[PDB]
């Protein structure tokens, strides 16, 4: 059981 | 397919023989510094390797690829420090500053990571205490790692800058003569040097405290080496030379004042007082006591040396013997109460960055510079974009 580490560091923007 | 994104991405981050090659040899060693007088640069045009590294590292931590991320970061640290170390020539100032930005950026991220692990309840609550202990240990060790890296590259860079300033500023400040209406480095080269540092640290969004520290250090260094050059000069210390010195020093002070520096004067003090000593009248005992009043940073022995090697010009009254006798008596008096040189600050120095509140980390957009030739990394980022869209 590893939940991992999901630091939501990355974003996505579309114009 | 969205069903096979995280899978492929995983299989990309798992290969640290390809990724490490592209990252350390292509991204890091094959770095290109952007153009900085008044040229505006977005923050994304400067710290692109930092951003990429942050992406790869984040996605590695997401998948629990711990050991691999550890190897990755080890080789990254080694590579960055090596790159900064090999810096020489005209690129010394910009490249250096460039890296000083990137590393700093990285540091901030890691701090954020740690501040997420300990503050946010969801992390400490959502996984085993053993795994949590592992992650805390890892991230902390990484934070300290980047701290050490920034310290290293700062001191390396600064030492190199000093090594060039010693090669220019001695001849520029002491020997170079350029007075208004009186008629191989000059003062313009020094001003161009400091201006390069200023515009580089400005255009690359560097905190001004670092600039303050760097320039203060370099100024004190210049003051020291130039004073230690002057005091051993003979058949040279004339009133004209004092005027010239005062002129050059004044130029530097002007640059400091017109570029934010308030404490620029205290750094150059010995040179200023030296020029003042070479300029003022020294014919009476009262004039000598005045000289003691003005030259507070100069020791009596240094005053004695300076005066004793002063060159009297034609149609100028030579310094009386009573005066010299008085000086020797003062020096004796001071001995009754350790060298005549000033020890220059060669280093190491405290990292200024380790005194500033670390930049609050904000979400990095998935992007890799199109001009780069890094296939795997680009594929990684491209996949990451779709991943974030999916979530």
């Amino acid at each position: 059981f590893k939940k991992g580490l999901n630091l939501h560091s990355i974003k996505v923007t579309s114009s | 397919n969205a069903t096979q994104i995280n899978e492929e991405l995983y299989r990309l981050l798992e290969d640290t023989e390809i990724l490490n090659q592209e990252i350390t040899e292509g991204l890091l060693k094959g770095f290109e510094v952007p153009d900085a007088v008044a040229i505006q640069l977005s923050k994304r045009d400067v710290v692109y390797p930092a951003r990429i590294l942050i992406i790869v590292l984040s996605e590695m931590w997401r998948f629990g690829l711990t050991k691999q991320s550890e190897s990755f970061l080890a080789q990254v640290l080694t590579t960055i420090q090596k790159v900064v170390t090999q810096l020489k020539g005209n690129d010394l100032i910009p490249s250096g500053v460039f890296w000083l930005a990137n590393v700093r950026e990285l540091y901030s991220f890691v701090v954020f990571a740690l501040n997420s692990i300990l503050t946010e309840e969801t992390f400490k609550n959502g996984m085993t205490d053993e795994e949590y202990k592992e992650y805390v240990s890892l991230v902390t060790e990484l934070k300290d790692d980047f701290e050490a890296l920034s310290y290293n590259i700062y001191n390396i860079w600064l030492k190199k800058l000093q090594k060039q300033l010693q090669k220019k500023a001695i001849n520029a400040v002491v020997i170079s003569e350029s007075l208004p209406g009186f008629s191989e480095y000059t003062m313009d080269d020094i001003l161009t040097f400091f201006n390069s540092i200023y515009w580089c640290m400005k255009s690359f969004h560097i905190e001004n405290e670092v600039f303050h520290a760097v320039v203060t250090t370099l100024l004190n260094y210049v003051d020291a080496i130039c004073f230690n050059e002057l005091i051993m000069k003979r058949n040279f210390l004339s009133w004209k030379r004092g005027l010239q010195l005062n002129y050059n020093v004044t130029r530097l002070e002007e640059w400091c004042k017109t570029h934010g520096l308030t404490d620029g004067t205290e750094c150059l003090q010995h040179l200023i007082q030296t020029a003042k000593l070479l300029q003022v009248r020294k014919y009476t005992i009262e004039d000598i006591d005045i000289l003691r009043g003005i030259c507070y940073s100069l020791t009596p022995a240094q005053l004695q040396k300076l005066i004793s090697q002063y060159q009297v010009a034609d149609y100028e009254s030579p310094i009386p013997q009573e005066i010299l006798r008085y000086v020797a008596d003062i020096v004796k008096k001071e001995a009754a109460l350790s060298s005549i040189f000033i020890t220059p600050e060669t280093g190491p120095f405290t990292d200024p960055f380790s005194l500033i509140k670390t930049r609050k980390f904000d979400q990095v957009e998935a992007y890799i510079p199109a001009w780069l030739s890094l296939p795997s990394t680009k594929r990684i980022v491209d996949l990451v974009a779709q991943q974030v869209v999916q979530d």
